[PDB]
């Protein structure tokens, strides 16, 4: 089963800066988002491999 | 028994006299619910769909507060974006009736405008920050513009704070009207009215509407004395709706005229500070609508009597002992007068 390395950590917006979410596991192929019960669009998911 | 005057016989114990009791609270909560239920649902109705209509005025108004900032003053973005988050935070937080400060509001946004407009526009090239902010004041580089905005937004934004805080206080009074718990007194008339005729061994017999109206007029002697402070807020609240939308649209072409003034005498600016450092329908068919309950506290013991079971005719009927043949002849309240003379002050003061 995937094991997560990077766990998301809480993050706080400050002065309207927009702070990215980072997520790292292995072994991992799909990695998605579920922000507030519904899934993230692809488009918003930035992969590294 | 203590309640079911004993004539004749009886068909009903001291136990079954407590729950006709609790049965007369029951119906009396019943039927003042019933009067005040369409008149509560106005009230919420109209509550909830001008807080949502003022906070779509003031999200409309940071957006182009901010839009206006991305197209003309690029170089103070991203702070302007933070200085005027905070603004319209602090106006919606005033709005629903925080204690937040509308000078302090208008003049923390220039004292945080001023560094970066110094900074990036002026003289291009965060320890000296304070020196910056203290000149803003010190030196007036904004000259009237801050006190026009303070004035300007105040005037709209207490008027709109206690309008709301009116609609709530309305919606507390008529909520309240339905939980009025009566005298024990009152509670054994209503029991002898309604229910005691069943104790006679009788099954279809109403009381006599002479009774009914001493019962009411008995135990509404304190609720009827609300009708005057009713009226006047009523008549006050019609005094304020004859102002806070078309004052915050404006706003975007006052700031962008304040930074222009205030890069208009940089010359000498930068080198002192080098060497120092459909809603008033919608109001409008309230209030018409608001005028049709003024009669709610002076009809509201003819509606308990002509909504419950009574002999009009005054024949054959149930006068609280026997059938005759013809008829013979403060705490909770007080505070909600206290309620309605403060917020009839407090709207009367405003127009
Ligand atoms: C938000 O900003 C956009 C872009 O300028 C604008 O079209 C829109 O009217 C604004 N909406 C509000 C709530 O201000």
């Amino acid at each position: 089963l995937p094991h997560f390395i990077e766990e998301p950590e809480d993050a706080y917006i400050i002065k309207s800066n927009p702070i990215a979410l980072r997520c790292k596991a292995r072994p991992a192929m799909q990695i998605f988002f579920k922000c507030n019960g519904e899934w993230v669009h692809q488009n918003e998911h930035v992969s590294e491999e | 028994l203590q309640v079911c005057l004993p004539k004749g016989p009886t068909c009903c114990s001291r136990k079954m006299e407590e729950k006709y009791q609790l049965t007369a609270r029951l119906n009396m909560e019943q039927l003042l619910q019933s009067a005040s239920m369409e008149l509560k649902f106005l009230i919420i109705q109209n509550a909830a769909v001008f807080q949502e209509a003022f906070e779509i005025v003031v999200r409309h108004a940071k957006n182009y507060t901010n839009a206006m900032f991305k197209n003309n003053y690029p170089s103070l973005t991203p702070q302007a974006f933070e200085f005027v988050g905070e603004f319209f935070t602090d106006v919606s937080l005033y709005i629903l009736g925080s204690d937040i400060n509308v000078d302090d509001m208008v003049n923390e946004l220039f004292d945080s405008l001023f560094p970066v407009i110094y900074t990036q526009m002026m003289n291009p090239g965060l320890d000296i920050n304070e020196c910056l902010r203290g000149a803003r004041r010190d030196l007036k580089v904004f000259g009237s513009f801050p006190k026009l905005i303070m004035t300007q937004v105040s005037k709209s934004l207490q008027v709109t704070r206690i309008f709301l805080q009116a609609l709530n206080l309305g919606i507390e009074v008529i909520n309240t009207t339905d939980h009025l718990k009566f005298s024990k007194d009152c509670g054994r008339m209503l029991t002898r009215m309604w229910y005691c005729s069943y104790c006679q061994g009788l099954m279809m017999v109403k009381p006599c509407g002479g009774y009914c109206n001493v019962v009411m007029q008995g135990c509404m002697a304190g609720v009827v004395e609300i009708d005057k402070y009713w009226r006047e807020y009523i008549l006050s609240l019609e005094e304020l709706v004859n102002d806070m939308e078309n004052v915050l649209l404006g706003l975007f072409s006052t700031i962008h005229d304040s930074i222009q003034y205030v890069q208009k005498n940089g010359g000498k600016l930068t080198t002192t500070i080098g060497k120092l450092c459909t809603l008033s329908s919608r109001r409008r068919e309230l209030i018409q609508k608001l005028k049709s309950f003024i009669n709610f506290y002076s009809a509201l013991p003819g509606y308990i009597c002509s909504h419950s079971p009574v002999a009009e005719n005054d024949t054959l009927c149930w006068n609280g002992q026997e059938l005759v043949e013809r008829y013979s002849q403060e705490p909770v309240v007080s505070q909600i007068i206290d309620k309605l003379k403060h917020i009839n002050q407090l709207l009367r003061t405003m127009s």
